[PDB]
C-alpha cells in the first residue's frame, strides 16, 4: 500500500520473536530468511529516504535475535594449549542472524535516520548486553560487532563514556582474573580509532587507559593474538601525544619476557615500531637502558632474537638517533657486538654482527676506535690477574 | 596444519 | 666401583619414570655418560630382534608412558624409538631426559635415533628450548641436550632385513655404506644426505620430488623399490609424518611410517602405534589412544 | 665461626640483581633474627616499608615472608608494625602478590589484640576498601572476617557499613570479590543482623547485571540458609534461590546444579520435598549439556540423602522418570556423568525395583559405545549382587560381561579383569572353572602388556579364592604350556606368572612344578627372557628350602653370572649377593 509504518512494524515482528533452534536439523521452514533479506534491499537499494517513523522494532527485534549467554566455551583448558592453534568453532543459524547484523548495521548506518530514533532505544543496557558477545564465532560473529560497536560509539556522545569504561571493565577481568576471552583483539581496533582522535590536549582518565590498561595487556602469555593490534594502539597513542614515551617505553622494558622467545621477539618488534616514531628529546629520556637491553638481545642464544635485535642497524632513523648520540650508545652495545663471537653454531650471526659493527664505524671512526680500545684494554687485564 | 615444518 | 653408578641411574629413571626433571647438575652428568656410550655407535645401528619400534614422541610424555603400557617396559622388553622426542609436547624435558637415562642404563635394551628435531635451532623454534628455561631458569640443560643429540646414530638396521630412520631416502645416498661414511658428529645441515635421512618423506608423485617441507625430498615407489632391492633390505621403516590411523603402509608393503605420539601436539586427534618385530621379524602392530590423562 | 655472611644479605638486599635481591628476601627471616627484634623493629621494617620494589617474583617472596614475622618482630605486643609493607603489597597490581599479601594480613591479625586490632588493623581495611583503585578494594573485601568479631559494637557497626559499600560498587570485579566473600562474611555477624542485613546485599549481589556476578552470589545462598532458622528460609534465602535455578544465564543454572546437594542439606529436608525435587527435575532437562550432567553428578547424593519418609517413593515417581530420559541422551559426558552414579540406587529401591527398574539402563550402559560410560558402569557391579539375586546376576548381566571382558579399548578390558575374582568367588568356583576360565587365561595373552600383567597378578587374586590344589590341576598347566609361544613377550609371562603364583602355591608345588620350568628358560635365545629368569629365582628364591637352594639353583644361577648380554650377567650376580649365595 501507501502505510507501510505498519507493513514494517509487523513485518518486523515476523522476524522478531521468530526464533528457531538450528540444532536438530528440522522445519525447514524459510519465512525468516527471506522476510529479512527484504527488509534489507528495502532500505538499502534506495527504496527510501524517509522509513524514520518512530519505531525501535528493530532493536527489540535484534536484541532477541542476538543478546543470549554464549555457550560453554568448546576449546581445552589452556595451559599446555596455545590459544592460536584453537579450531574455530562456527555458529549455527549464523545464515539467520547474519542478517539480523547485516540488517541492524544497514540500520542507523545509513542517513536522515537520526541519533534520536535511538538515543533512549539504545541505552547502556544495549551497550553492554553487546558487548559480553565479543566472545566466539570465527571472526564473523565479532567483525559484525566490532563494526556495530564502532558505529554506535561514534554516533551517541552519550555512551562514549560507557563503552570505553565498559571496555576496560572487561580488560581488567581479561588481565588478572581470568585469562583468557577472544575479543581482546577484535576490541583493540576498535581503540585503534577511538585513540586516534581524541582531545588533542588529551583528557587525563585516557592517560590511565594506556598507562593502566594498554600496556598491562603485553602482560599475558597469548599476547601472540592481539599484539600486533596491541601494538598499533600503543603506537597511536605516541602520535597524539609524545610525553607519554618515557614511561611507555620504561613500561615494555620491565614487562619485557624472559622465558618466552616469541614473546622476546615482539616485543622487540613492537620496540622498534616505537623508535620509529620516538621523538629526539625523548629517544635521550629512554636509550641507555633501552640499549642496554638491546645489548643483551643480540647476545641472545636463541638466533630468532639476536637476529630481530640486530635488524635495528637497517633503520635510517634509528640508526641517526644512535649517532646524535653515539658517545653513550657505542660503549654498550660493543662488549656484546665485538663480544669474542667465536664460540656460536649459528654460522649466521656471527656475519650478522660483524655488518653491524662495520656499520658502526662509518658514522664515528675516532669513538669506534677509543672504545675498541677501552674494550681491549680491559679485556686484557681480566685475561692476566683472573688467571691466578 | 600447525606449521609445514609438522596438524 | 660398579655399584657406585649403577645403583643411582636405577634412582634417576624411578624420578622421571615418576615425572620430575632430574636437576641440572644432574643432567650434564647424565649426558656426559650417554655421550661416551653413544660415540661408540655407527651411524647405521645394526641391533638384532626381538624389538619394539618406535616412531616420534615429542615430548607427550603421558602418553609415552601409556605406549609403555601396551608394549610392555624396559629393561624387560627390546626397544628402538626414531627420533622427534622433544617440541610441541608440554612435558619435553622429562621425557628425552628419561629415554636417555634408560640407554645410558639398559645400554643394550633400547635404541634411540636422530630426528628432524633432535637440532638446536629446531628446538628453539618449535619449543624445547623454552621449556628448558621455563623449567632450569638458564639456559645450559638446553645446551647440554642439544649436544647430546649430534651423537645419536642416524640409522638402525634389524637384523640386517630392516632399515629404520627418522625421516627418509635420500639421492646422496645409494647404499648402506653410502651411510657409515657419512659424519653425523654435528648440527644437522640444511642440506645434504644427513639433513636429507631426517627430513625426506614418502611420495605418490615418483621419482625424487622436492618437498613441500623446506629440507629433503619427496622419493616414490621407484625410488624406495630400487633401494630395498640394492642393500638388501625387506623393508624401510622410517617414521615423520603424521599419518592419522598410527601407522601406514605405502610404496606397495616396502616402506612403512609409523606416528608414536597420540593426538599429537595435543590437538590432531590421531591415532598412534608402534610395531612390534618378534624372534623371527613378524610384523604385529599396535595402535593406542592418548593416555586419559 | 663468623657473622659475616647473614651482614651481607642484610646488602645484598639492595644488590641489583633481582636474583640475589630475591634470596636475600627469600632469607629475609634469619636477618631479623641475627638482627634481633628492636633492630628488626625500628631498622629492617621500615626499609621494606619505605622501599619500593617491582620484580613480582620478589615480591611474592617478601609478602610470603611477612606473614611469619610475628615472633621476630617481637611478639603480639609489637606484630602491629608488619602492617605498613603488607598494607603496601595488598596494593600491588599482579594479583598473586596481593593475594598472598591479604593471605598474611590474616593469619597475622589474629596476633593483634582487640586493643591493637581496632586501632591499627581495622583503619588499614577501611583505607584498603577506601581505596582508589579497584585492586585495593578487591583486596579489602578479603580482610572483613577476622576482626569483625573482635572488634566493637560501634566499630562493627562501621565495618558492615563499609562491607556493604565494596559490594555495591561500579566495578563487576570488586562486587565479584565482594559476592565471593559475602558467605564468609554472614558467617560471623550476629544472627540478626545477617537477616536484616547480609540478606539484602545477598538479593542484590543475586541479580547484578553481571552474571559472573550473580553465580558467585549462589554459592553464598548455601552459607546464609545453614546460619538461617528453617522458618525464615521460604521468606529470605527461597525467593532468590529459587530465582537462580531459573536464571538465563546458563553459569548461574550450572551452580544451582553443582552446588545442590549442597543446598539440599543446608535448606533442609523438608523445603528439598517441596522446591528443590522438582527444581532438581527442571536441572536434568536442561537446555545446556553442562546443568544437566552437573545434575546428574547429583542423583546418587540427592536420594540418598532424601528424608527417609518418602525416600524410595520420590525416587520412583520424580526422579526415575528423568533418569530413564538421560540414559539416553547425546551428550557423551550427561550418559558418562549419571552411568557412574546410577547404580547407587541399587540399595534404595531394593531388591526388586532394581531387577524390574535400574538393571534394564545397566544393561543401556554396559553397552553403549562411549567407553566412559561403559566404563563408568562396569566399576559398580561389585555391588549389584548384593541388591539383586546374585543368580539374577549371572543371568541377566553377566552375558554382557562376559562380552566386555573382551572389547577393543583396553581400559574397559581392564575394569572387568579387576572385577572378576569377585564374580570369580560370588559365583562358585564350579561355574568358573566351566564358563569363566578361558577368558581368564585369554587375557594372559593380550597384545596390550597392560591387559596381561593385569590378568597375571589377577591369578593370584584367584588362587587365594580357590586353594591351591586347584590352581594345580587348571592354571599352573597352560600358564606354562606358554613357555613355548615363540613371542618373547608371551615366553617371558610364564617366567612372571611363577614370580606370583610361588607366594602362594606352598613351597612344595613350587618345588615341583614351577622351579623346574624356571631353569629350562635360563637357556633361551632372547636374552630378555634370561635376566628375567635371573629376578624371577629371586623372587621365588626364599619360598625353597635352603637344600633346594645351593642344589639346582646357586649352580645354573652361576652360568648365567658368566652370560654375554650384560643385563643378564648384572642381575644373576645381584640374584645371589640377596640370596646370600656369595
Ligand atoms: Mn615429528
Ligand atoms: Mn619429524
Amino acid at each position: 500500500q501507501e502505510k507501510l509504518f505498519i507493513q514494517k512494524l509487523r513485518q518486523c515482528c515476523v522476524l522478531f520473536d521468530f526464533v528457531s533452534d538450528p540444532l536438530s536439523d528440522l522445519k525447514w521452514k524459510e519465512v525468516k530468511r527471506a522476510a529479512l533479506s527484504e527488509m534489507v534491499e528495502y532500505i538499502t537499494h534506495n527504496r527510501n529516504v524517509i522509513t524514520e517513523p518512530i519505531y525501535p522494532e528493530v532493536v527489540h527485534m535484534f536484541a532477541v535475535n542476538m543478546f543470549r549467554t554464549l555457550p560453554p566455551s568448546s576449546n581445552p583448558t589452556g595451559a599446555e594449549f596455545d590459544p592460536e592453534e584453537d579450531e574455530p568453532t562456527l555458529e549455527a543459524a549464523w545464515p539467520h542472524l547474519q542478517l539480523v547484523y547485516e540488517f541492524f548495521l544497514r540500520f542507523l548506518e545509513s542517513p536522515d535516520f537520526q541519533p534520536n530514533i535511538a538515543k533512549k532505544y539504545i541505552d547502556q543496557k544495549f551497550v553492554l548486553q553487546l558487548l559480553e558477545l565479543f566472545d566466539s564465532e570465527d571472526p564473523r560473529e565479532r567483525d559484525f560487532l566490532k563494526t556495530t560497536l564502532h558505529r554506535i560509539y561514534g554516533k551517541f556522545l552519550g555512551l562514549r563514556a560507557y563503552i570505553r569504561k565498559q571496555i576496560n571493565n572487561i580488560f581488567y577481568r581479561f588481565i588478572y582474573e581470568t585469562e583468557h576471552h577472544n575479543g581482546i583483539a577484535e576490541l583493540l581496533e576498535i581503540l585503534g580509532s577511538i585513540i586516534n582522535g581524541f582531545a588533542l590536549p588529551l583528557k587525563e582518565e585516557h592517560k590511565i587507559f594506556l598507562l593502566k590498561v594498554l600496556l598491562p595487556l603485553h602482560k599475558v602469555k597469548s599476547l601472540s593474538v592481539y599484539h600486533p593490534q596491541l601494538a598499533y594502539c600503543v603506537v597511536q597513542f605516541l602520535e597524539k601525544d609524545s610525553t607519554l614515551t618515557e614511561p611507555v617505553v620504561m613500561a615494555l622494558l620491565k614487562y619485557w619476557p624472559k622465558t618466552h622467545s616469541p614473546k622476546e621477539v615482539m616485543f622487540l618488534n613492537e620496540l622498534e615500531e616505537i623508535l620509529d616514531v620516538i621523538e629526539p628529546s625523548e629517544f635521550v629520556k629512554i636509550m641507555e637502558p633501552l640499549f642496554r637491553q638491546l645489548a643483551k638481545c643480540v647476545s641472545s642464544p636463541h638466533f630468532q632474537v639476536a637476529e630481530r635485535a640486530l635488524y635495528y642497524w637497517n633503520n635510517e632513523y634509528i640508526m641517526s638517533l644512535i649517532s646524535d648520540n653515539a658517545a653513550k650508545i657505542l660503549p654498550i652495545m660493543f662488549p656484546s657486538l665485538y663480544r669474542n663471537s667465536k664460540t656460536h653454531w649459528n654460522k649466521t650471526i656471527h656475519g650478522l654482527i660483524y655488518n653491524a659493527l662495520k656499520l658502526f664505524m662509518e658514522m664515528n671512526q675516532k669513538l669506534f676506535d677509543d672504545c675498541t680500545q677501552q674494550f681491549k684494554a680491559e679485556k686484557l687485564k681480566e685475561k692476566l690477574k683472573m688467571k691466578e | 596444519x600447525l606449521x609445514r615444518x609438522x596438524x | 666401583d660398579e655399584k657406585v653408578f649403577t645403583k643411582e641411574l636405577d634412582q634417576w629413571i624411578e624420578q622421571l619414570n615418576e615425572c620430575k626433571q632430574l636437576s641440572e647438575s644432574q643432567v650434564k652428568s647424565l649426558c656426559e655418560k650417554a655421550k661416551e656410550i653413544l660415540t661408540k655407535e655407527s651411524n647405521v645401528q645394526e641391533v638384532r630382534c626381538p624389538v619394539t619400534v618406535c616412531g616420534d614422541v615429542h615430548g607427550q610424555f603421558h602418553d609415552l608412558m601409556e605406549l609403555f603400557r601396551i608394549g610392555g617396559k624396559s629393561p624387560d622388553t627390546n626397544y628402538l624409538f626414531m627420533g622427534d622426542y622433544v617440541d610441541r609436547g608440554y612435558y619435553s624435558v622429562e621425557t628425552v631426559t628419561l629415554l636417555v637415562a634408560l640407554k645410558v642404563r639398559y645400554r643394550e635394551r633400547i635404541t634411540i635415533l636422530r630426528g628432524n628435531h633432535e637440532s638446536r635451532q629446531i628446538t628453539q623454534v618449535y619449543g624445547f628450548y623454552d621449556e628448558c628455561l621455563r623449567k632450569y631458569g638458564n639456559a645450559n640443560v638446553w645446551k647440554y641436550f642439544t649436544d647430546l643429540f649430534d651423537y645419536l646414530p642416524l640409522t638402525a638396521l634389524v637384523d640386517g632385513q630392516i632399515f629404520c630412520l627418522h625421516g627418509g631416502l635420500s639421492p646422496s645416498i645409494d647404499t648402506l655404506d653410502h651411510i657409515r661414511a657419512l659424519d653425523r658428529l654435528q648440527e644437522v645441515p640444511h642440506e645434504g644426505p644427513m639433513c636429507d635421512l631426517l627430513w625426506s618423506d614418502p611420495d605418490d608423485r615418483g621419482g625424487w620430488g622436492i618437498s613441500p617441507r623446506g629440507a629433503g625430498y619427496t622419493f616414490g615407489q621407484d625410488i624406495s623399490e630400487t633401494f630395498n632391492h640394492a642393500n638388501g633390505l625387506t623393508l624401510v621403516s622410517r617414521a615423520h609424518q603424521l599419518v592419522m590411523e598410527g601407522y601406514n603402509w605405502c610404496h606397495d608393503r616396502n616402506v612403512v611410517t609409523i606416528f608414536s605420539a597420540p593426538n599429537y601436539c595435543y590437538r590432531c586427534g590421531n591415532q598412534a602405534a608402534i610395531m612390534e618385530l618378534d624372534d623371527t621379524l613378524k610384523y604385529s602392530f599396535l595402535q593406542f589412544d592418548p593416555a586419559p590423562r | 665461626d663468623s657473622l659475616y655472611p647473614i651482614a651481607v644479605l642484610i646488602d645484598e638486599l639492595r644488590n641489583e640483581d633481582v636474583q640475589l635481591r630475591l634470596n636475600s628476601i627469600k632469607k629475609l627471616s634469619t636477618i631479623a633474627l641475627a638482627l634481633g627484634v628492636e633492630r628488626t623493629r625500628s631498622e629492617l621494617l621500615p626499609f621494606l616499608t619505605d622501599t619500593i620494589y617491582d620484580e613480582d617474583e620478589v615480591l611474592l617472596a617478601l609478602a610470603e615472608q611477612l606473614g611469619t614475622f610475628t615472633t621476630l618482630v617481637g611478639g603480639p605486643e609489637y606484630v602491629h608494625c608488619l602492617l605498613p609493607p603488607l598494607e603496601s603489597l595488598a596494593t600491588v597490581e599482579e594479583t598473586v602478590v596481593r593475594d598472598k599479601a591479604v593471605e598474611s594480613l590474616r593469619a597475622i591479625s589474629h596476633e593483634h589484640s582487640p586493643s591493637d586490632l581496632e586501632a591499627h588493623f581495622v583503619p588499614l581495611v577501611k583505607r584498603l576498601a577506601g581505596g582508589d583503585w579497584f585492586t585495593s578494594r578487591t583486596s579489602a573485601c578479603g580482610l572483613f572476617s577476622v576482626c569483625y568479631p573482635r572488634v566493637s559494637s560501634a566499630v562493627k557497626a562501621e565495618l558492615r557499613q563499609y562491607f556493604r559499600n565494596l559490594c555495591s560498587d561500579d566495578t563487576p570485579m570488586v562486587r565479584r570479590a565482594a559476592a565471593s566473600k559475602l558467605g564468609e562474611f554472614a558467617k560471623v555477624l550476629e544472627l540478626d543482623n545477617v537477616k536484616s542485613e547480609i540478606i539484602p546485599m545477598f538479593s542484590n549481589l543475586a541479580s547484578d547485571e553481571q552474571d559472573s556476578v550473580r553465580l558467585l552470589a549462589v554459592e553464598a545462598c548455601v552459607n546464609i540458609a545453614q546460619l538461617l532458622p528453617q522458618e525464615d528460609l521460604e521468606a529470605l534465602v527461597m525467593p532468590t534461590l529459587r530465582q537462580a535455578a531459573e536464571d538465563k544465564s546458563w553459569r548461574v543454572r550450572y551452580m544451582v546444579a553443582d552446588k545442590f546437594t549442597e543446598l539440599q542439606k543446608a535448606v533442609g529436608p523438608e523445603i528439598t520435598k517441596t522446591d528443590l525435587v522438582p527444581a532438581f527435575q527442571n536441572l536434568m532437562k536442561d537446555c545446556e549439556a553442562e546443568v544437566r550432567a552437573a545434575a546428574s553428578h547429583k542423583v546418587k547424593e540427592f536420594c540418598e540423602n532424601l528424608s527417609a519418609d518418602c525416600r524410595e517413593n520420590v525416587i520412583m515417581s520424580q526422579i526415575l522418570p528423568c533418569i530413564k530420559e538421560l540414559v539416553s541422551d547425546a551428550n557423551q559426558h550427561v550418559k558418562s556423568a549419571l552411568a557412574s552414579v546410577i547404580m547407587g540406587l541399587s540399595p534404595i529401591l531394593g531388591k526388586d525395583n532394581t531387577i524390574e527398574h535400574l538393571l534394564p539402563l545397566f544393561l543401556a550402559q554396559l553397552k553403549d559405545e562411549c567407553p566412559e560410560v561403559r566404563l563408568n558402569i562396569i566399576s559398580n557391579l561389585d555391588c549389584v549382587n548384593e541388591v539383586i539375586g546374585i543368580r539374577q546376576l549371572s543371568q541377566s548381566l553377566l552375558p554382557a560381561i562376559v562380552e566386555l571382558a573382551e572389547d577393543a579399548k583396553w581400559r574397559v578390558r581392564l575394569a572387568i579383569i579387576e572385577y572378576m575374582p569377585l564374580l570369580a568367588g560370588q559365583l562358585g568356583v564350579e561355574f568358573f572353572d566351566e564358563k569363566l576360565n578361558s577368558l581368564c587365561m585369554a587375557w594372559l595373552v593380550d597384545h596390550v602388556y597392560a591387559i596381561r600383567e593385569a590378568a597375571t597378578s589377577n591369578l593370584k587374586k584367584l588362587v587365594e579364592k580357590f586353594g591351591k590344589e586347584w590352581a594345580h590341576a587348571t592354571i599352573i598347566p597352560k600358564v606354562l604350556a606358554m613357555s613355548g609361544d615363540p613371542n618373547y613377550l608371551h615366553r617371558m609371562t610364564t617366567l612372571f606368572c611363577i614370580n606370583v603364583l610361588s607366594e602362594v602355591c606352598g613351597q612344595d608345588i613350587t618345588t615341583k612344578h614351577m622351579l623346574p620350568t624356571v631353569l629350562r628358560m635360563a637357556g633361551d635365545p632372547v636374552a630378555n627372557v634370561r635376566f628375567n629368569v635371573a629376578k624371577s629365582l629371586q623372587k621365588i628364591g626364599p619360598i625353597l628350602d635352603n637344600s633346594t637352594l645351593q642344589s639346582e639353583v646357586k649352580p645354573i644361577l652361576e652360568k648365567l653370572t658368566q652370560d654375554q648380554d650384560v643385563d643378564v650377567k648384572y642381575f644373576a650376580q645381584e640374584a645371589l649377593t640377596v640370596l646370600s649365595l656369595a
